[PDB]
């Protein structure tokens, strides 16, 4: 039936300019078209209704216009709390979406490095795991040395969503090995490379 | 004040069926319709239909007929949808949507969604998680800061949640995004950063809620 | 040569009427199929009386003793595009449906099938060029999933299933 067009799927801008999204309707849809705004983990939230109308609660620098076919939804000044996906919705279809992400300057991670608990050494394995703590931009190189050899397989990146306040990432990497590996080495050490800095931190495996 | 609120949580296998609930209130339950609404990990949004709560009328998107049933009962606002023949890309997020008042308006604009339902398509079992201590001393202080967590593993399906304190620790905290180990288990750490000044004078505890297998784990994280 | 419809409690012979118009939903979503999907209506007695056109006999899917329109079918509703309005239907030409008092009511199948057709008709033109199938109530209460009638303080249920399967190109 009724197909939309949304346009662009992602884009990234830096706080507090002008965003603009646009949905095509398939045919003449009147004003019969609302605005979402999706933050990750939730549902979504209305913002905009009947293409004009400001749902109650919701700030004012969030407009939408437009009729028959073409709509306009408009952020005036980009906060750093907008940060989410936005659908367009005709009736029951709903449009593709836009990713807004916010552009900043550099932020350089601070970095923590920990050792297996003594309770899941236990258990018969070792995750040692290396934060990376809201930095900029997404893009970090981590490495994994264990008495001075990388390690390249072992280890799993997580990555959160960017922040709500300082528009930052933060980042995980988890090294797991057997409590038997564990147990064979002592200097266990994540080297994380932000551009012409690197910082590694370590441990030694008795000590704390 | 209007509320909805659906049922927790579920893993179901291959061909099986799921029956999410969707619990209403703050307004009068026969005078809108509820629509439920999907989404698949990281993909956009799909209708799958509405049922009418005041004589039990239906109309489902038709990709779903034959497959899918909405219910309700009035006598505790509660609509219900039932989807059946389980295959694995009907893992999603399974919302309810109340639209505002569908006399006059559209019954298209969703004023109200449910929190969403995670229903997982897979033949593993439940695996309640393993919580163990990201512990805060001297070497995870930088500057009269310290950092601490617990590393939340070995379970399945998603979802965990993760607070602190119940909910009384919020800032400087990151929960991560679960990563499927080989195992095809998940796991992932929730972390925080407190004054170091703190450490010996605030208890700090992580609170760890798994649905699917009704287990909520609190691990005392102390300083070492 | 009829369409019987099983019909509970048994509608006496003096409970027959004539169907006047009736009442459908759209079915939603996506179809890459070119049809469009129409079941007796999934709203209640609001949609109904929307329609104007009941009598006194109070009725659902079927509109029973009410108003005829004056030359063709009539087909409105408050918004084409939108599936939770219900689409209200009035002939022009009335439909018997005769009760036994044995617990079914017939009517015509060749008078309903050029009821369909005229349906059908108007419906293309209002969403296109496409094929039409009439499909059974999606469900509901006993009263509305049912073509369900009062006459004379008795309430009647007749499966309206053999009314509403059907393809028309
Ligand atoms: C419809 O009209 C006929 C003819 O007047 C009448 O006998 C019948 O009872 C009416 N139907 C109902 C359900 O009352
Ligand atoms: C239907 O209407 C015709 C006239 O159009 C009338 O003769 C007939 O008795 C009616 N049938 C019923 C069952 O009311």
């Amino acid at each position: 039936n009724i197909q939309m067009t949304q346009s662009p799927s992602s884009l990234s801008a830096s706080v507090g300019d002008r965003v603009t999204i646009t949905c095509q309707a398939s045919q003449d849809i009147s004003n019969y078209l609302n605005w979402y705004q999706q933050k990750p983990g939730k549902a979504p939230k209305l913002l905009i209704y009947d293409a004009s109308n400001l749902e109650t609660g919701v700030p004012s620098r969030f407009s939408g216009s437009g009729s028959g076919t073409h709509f306009t939804f408009t952020i005036s000044r980009l906060q750093p709390e907008d940060i989410a996906t936005y659908y367009c919705q005709v009736y029951e279809t709903f449009g593709q979406g836009t990713k807004v992400e916010i552009k900043r300057t550099v932020a350089a991670p601070s970095v923590f490095i920990f050792p297996p608990s003594d309770e899941q050494l236990k258990s018969g394995t070792a995750s040692v795991v290396c934060l990376l703590n809201n930095f900029y931009p997404r893009e970090a190189k981590v490495q994994w040395k264990v008495d001075n050899a990388l390690q390249s397989g072992n280890s799993q990146e997580s990555v959160t969503e960017q922040d709500s306040k300082d528009s930052t990432y933060s980042l995980s990497s988890t090294l797991t090995l057997s409590k038997a590996d564990y147990e064979k080495h002592k200097v266990y050490a994540c080297e994380v490379t932000q551009g012409t800095t690197s910082v590694t931190k370590s441990f030694n495996r008795g000590e704390c | 004040q209007v509320q909805v609120v659906q049922s927790g949580a579920e893993v179901k296998k291959p061909g099986a069926s799921v029956k999410v609930s969707c619990k209403a209130s703050g307004y009068t339950f026969t005078d809108h319709y509820i629509h439920w609404v999907r989404q698949a990990p990281g993909q956009g949004l799909e209708w799958m239909g509405w049922i009418n709560p005041y004589r039990g009328g239906t109309n489902y998107a038709q990709k779903f007929q034959g497959r899918v049933t909405m219910t309700r009962d009035t006598s505790i606002n509660t609509a219900y949808m039932e989807l059946s023949r389980l295959r694995f890309d009907d893992t999603a997020v399974y919302y309810c949507a109340r639209p505002k008042d569908c006399s006059g308006g559209s019954c298209y604009d969703f004023d109200y969604w449910g929190q969403g339902t995670l229903v997982t398509v897979s033949s593993a079992s439940t695996k309640g998680p393993s919580v163990f201590p990201l512990a805060p001393s001297s070497k995870s202080t930088s500057g009269g800061t310290a950092a601490l967590g617990c590393l939340v593993k070995d379970y399945f399906p998603e979802p965990v949640t993760v607070s602190w304190n119940s909910g009384a620790l919020t800032s400087g905290v990151h929960t991560f995004p679960a990563v499927l180990q080989s195992s095809g288990l998940y796991s992932l750490s929730s972390v925080v950063t407190v004054p170091s000044s703190s450490l010996g004078t605030q208890t700090y505890i992580c609170n760890v809620n798994h649905k699917p297998s009704n287990t909520k784990v609190d691990k005392r994280v102390e300083p070492k | 040569d009829t369409i019987t419809l099983p019909c509970r409690p048994a509608p006496p012979p003096h409970c027959s009427s004539n169907i006047t118009g009736l009442i459908l939903t759209r079915q939603g979503g996506y179809s890459n199929a070119n049809t469009v999907i129409f079941r007796p209506s999934g709203g209640d007695w609001r949609d109904i009386a929307r329609c104007q056109i009941a009598g006194t006999v109070v009725s659902t899917q079927l509109f029973l003793n009410g108003s005829l329109a004056e030359e063709e079918v009539v087909i409105r509703s408050e918004d084409w595009r939108d599936n939770a309005k219900s689409i209200c239907v009035q002939l022009a030409t009335s439909v018997e449906i005769a009760c036994t008092g044995a617990g079914h009511c017939a009517i015509s199948r060749a008078k309903w099938a050029n009821t369909l057709k005229q349906i059908a008709s108007k419906l293309r033109e209002q969403y296109g060029a496409k094929t039409i199938i009439f499909k059974p109530s999606s469900g509901g209460d006993p009263e509305f999933v049912n073509h369900s009638f009062n006459c004379g303080g008795e309430f009647f249920y007749c499966a309206s299933t053999q009314l509403f399967a059907s393809t028309w190109f």
